[PDB]
């Protein structure tokens, strides 16, 4: 108890995957000093067509221009920092290189945990019963299929699943009948190959966790949302009214939820045509984005990631079948309020990140560390006269959301 | 983006203030290849000419 | 120390001592540069191609 190694004891580590499969090329140093507090990006164009059997009919009813938007904005300081009495920190600690190792893993964990929350928060898309797990090579094959069936070509799609999930599916990759090389690596070294059902799967340990909340009663819209293409070519988000929920609970909906719209269908995007999913037709989800309550009389007020636009006057920009309107019915996916850790699936451009330099504060000392790309900015000072030393670690993230329609969230279907 | 080769071999009792440094390093191999020559005999000016 | 209400330091001075015999040698060296000579053999042309 008086010889001490000087040699800290390993620890435990998680992983760094979602920012290195995220779109980093767009949004970097785009904001500046110039720039602002927010950037912009635009959006493509979309157009119709006409069908009359005549051509000297040089005057009819044309076509109209509308421009979009994508803003993209910073984040809240990623900030840790510390108070000691730097003689027993420089007791076995010189040079104070000793607690930096476990400080910028702390800054990219937090990073990406909030990172993961923003994209099951903000993605519209949903697949399968929250409840039942990933089994089998359908539960996979289904997101790839889906993302070709909704007409996403120009990008690269991936998902990423917990280490469990993969386990089973190399299990089940080792009855196969005929290919000896899977056969013996899945039983060898259990790992799944690359392409994975023709989508890229991935295995994460990082990956966040969220609760259902607690909801009852056949819920069904009571106003007519707008839905239009003027108002929302800017957010792609819509805010709905919904009535005959429960009388007064608090944390009706939390973030992240998934509401379902019975009678209103996808489309696909370029032909404009409804989906069939093999049995049944596709219906329309959204994403729940801020927390909401449910007050007396049922009525609960929310704002959905996500919107089904069916404009009147500018047709070609439609993306669901028919038009939501007031009586219609809508359920919550999921049970009442289950903790589950969803697994993801997206295209390479669906979310941004970008991270913003800070310059060096006025006479106080100060240093940057590197790692896996990001830049942490460290100062150190002395205030107050108790050897009271104080260093903190500083990181700025910038977020952007390009489309909502293309990711969300998966899980195994029964 | 940058990603850097990690040593953490120099900041021990040294103050660092450049953000600018990114460290990128060059990999030699040596291998043992199979390869097909050919030995053009002209009587001319030398004869063997692999 | 603490040294009433301040943190005053201690005086570090320096005084190298130890570069003179390093200067030396590095002079010594620089004085007498050396490269690399390719000696013949017991050959013809070996002086020529040496060359």
């Amino acid at each position: 108890s008086q010889i001490v190694l000087k040699k800290f004891l390993p620890g435990f580590m998680s992983d760094l995957v979602l920012a290195k499969t995220v779109d980093r090329q767009l949004l970097a140093g785009e904001i500046n000093s110039s720039t602002g507090d927010s950037v912009s990006f635009k959006r493509p164009h979309q157009f119709s067509s006409l069908r009359t059997p005549t051509g000297d009919i040089s005057g009819q009813n044309k076509n109209n221009l509308i421009s979009g938007k994508a803003t993209g904005r910073v984040g809240n300081y990623i900030t840790v920092a510390v108070e000691y009495q730097q003689l027993e920190e420089a007791i076995k600690l010189n040079q104070l290189e000793e607690i930096l190792a476990p400080v910028r893993q702390r800054i990219v964990t937090d990073l990406e945990t909030e990172l993961a929350h923003f994209m099951m928060n903000n993605g519209a898309l949903s697949l399968g019963s929250p409840n039942t797990p990933i089994t089998k090579w359908s539960d996979v094959a289904q997101t790839a299929s889906f993302l070709k069936d909704l007409g996403v070509n120009e990008g690269e799609n991936y998902a990423v699943m917990d280490p469990w999930s993969a386990q089973r599916l190399a299990d089940a990759q080792t009855g196969l009948h005929a290919s000896d090389q899977l056969v013996r690596t899945a039983w060898e070294n259990a790992q799944i190959p690359t392409n994975f059902g023709g989508i890229r799967a991935l295995m994460s340990n990082g990956l966040a966790s969220r609760t259902q909340g607690a909801f009852g009663g056949t819920l069904t819209v009571k106003t007519q949302p707008t839905v239009t293409y003027n108002a929302v070519k800017d957010s792609y988000q819509f805010t709905v009214t919904l009535t005959g929920a429960t009388a007064s609970v608090t944390g009706f909906l939390k973030a992240g939820d998934q509401v379902k719209f019975t009678n209103t269908y996808w489309l696909q995007q370029q032909t404009k045509q409804a989906l069939y999913n093999g049995a049944t037709p596709i219906s329309f989800t959204a994403t729940v984005t801020a927390d909401a309550n449910s007050d007396s009389g049922g009525d609960v007020t929310v704002t959905l990631s996500g919107v089904p636009i069916y404009d009147t006057t500018n047709p070609q920009y439609n993306s669901v079948s028919r038009q939501v309107e007031a009586g219609d019915a809508v359920s919550v996916v999921g049970t009442a309020s289950q903790t589950m850790k969803p697994n993801l699936f997206y295209n390479k451009f669906f979310c941004g990140l970008g991270s913003i330099p800070l310059p060096k504060l006025h006479s106080i000392d100060s240093a940057v560390a590197t790692y896996e790309g990001f830049s942490i900015r460290v100062h150190k000072y002395a205030d107050g006269d108790a050897n009271v030393q104080k260093m903190r670690f500083d990181l700025l993230p910038a977020y952007v959301c390009f489309n909502p329609h293309m990711g969300g969230q998966f899980f195994g279907n029964p | 983006p940058t990603s850097l080769d990690v040593t953490s071999m120099t900041s021990w009792e040294y103050n660092w203030f450049g953000a600018d440094v990114i460290y990128i390093a060059k990999y030699y191999e040596v291998r043992k290849e199979s390869v097909d020559v050919i030995s053009y005999r002209h009587p001319i000016t030398g004869e063997i000419a692999t | 120390t603490k040294l009433d209400e301040q943190f005053e330091k201690y005086p570090k001075f320096e005084i190298n001592k130890v570069a003179t015999e390093l200067n030396r040698i590095i002079a010594e060296y620089r004085n007498n540069r050396i490269t690399v000579k390719f000696r013949p053999g017991d050959r013809e042309a070996s002086e020529e191609l040496a060359n």
